[PDB]
């Protein structure tokens, strides 16, 4: 019974790599840069979930495409990109996103969840 | 600065300011497909012994078909979103046809006028050569 939006929790523990490969080969499928943002989206958050650094600068990169083309999933993109962007360490880019995030849906549970723990990782690396 | 370079790429300026203001996520649509992407083992599930005679696994094979249900009904509005998308991208890009269409005419009356305002000193110079 899974909600609408991934906790960070979730985008931490990583797919076998079977499952990353899967949804790679269902992006190939679709066709790389014309597949469908679901299953290219789909594609990313797996690359974000994994623990590679690479595959996960690719994720940001996916979503980020994403985020360009799909001005209705932009509002959701802010969400993964503030993971992503926080799960990569880019933590200045996660508190713009999620900033930009949190004016649109304020009250958002999550969203203000991300919001707040992307800041201690700011102050945290202020010490 | 390798992790510089990939700062790079993946900037995103003006965009962020425009966001436009039951909907099925981007990330649901994610959970739902992953159980019906490890059918990898064989969208359309099995059919052929749905007669015999179990009552549970009868209805643990119905379980497969009711979340596959979900996943095509999931994977269906997820298709209709993108359609509205490139829908706004037409209009965003059919009304930027006529805005540049009526450049067109701003510019072709524009031009209009020089051409017009070059006819009467090509005629006053048949006018003064009525004279050395």
């Amino acid at each position: 019974k899974v909600d609408f939006w991934p906790t960070l929790k979730d985008a931490y523990e990583p797919l076998y790599p079977q499952q990353l490969e899967i949804l790679r080969q269902q992006v190939v499928s679709e066709g790389g840069p014309t597949a469908t943002i679901q299953s290219r989206f789909n594609y990313a958050w797996g690359l974000i979930k994994s623990t590679d650094v690479n595959d996960e600068r690719l994720g940001v990169k996916i979503l980020t495409d994403i985020y360009k083309e799909a001005e209705s999933r932009r509002r959701e993109c802010l969400y993964y990109l503030t993971i992503g962007c926080y799960k990569l360490g880019e933590y200045s880019m996660a508190k713009r996103y999620v900033d930009t995030l949190f004016e649109h849906e304020r009250n958002n549970k999550q969203v203000g969840a991300l919001k707040s723990m992307v800041e201690d990782k700011i102050q945290k690396e202020t010490l | 600065d390798n992790k510089t370079c990939f700062r790079m790429l993946t900037y995103i300026s003006d965009d962020l300011l425009n966001e436009i203001p039951k909907e099925t996520s981007l990330f649901q649509g994610f959970k739902s497909y992953l159980p019906i992407a490890e059918l990898a083992i064989e969208g359309v599930e099995t059919a052929a012994i749905s007669s015999s005679y179990s009552p549970s696994a009868l209805k643990s094979f119905s379980q497969t078909l009711v979340n596959s249900l979900e996943f095509l009904n999931i994977q269906k509005n997820s298709t209709l979103s993108e359609i509205r998308d490139i829908e706004v991208e037409v209009e965003n890009l059919r009304q930027k046809k006529e805005k540049l269409l009526g450049k067109i005419a701003n510019i072709e009356q524009n031009q209009l006028l020089l051409e017009d305002n070059l006819k009467q000193i090509d005629d006053r110079l048949d006018f003064l050569e009525e004279y050395g």
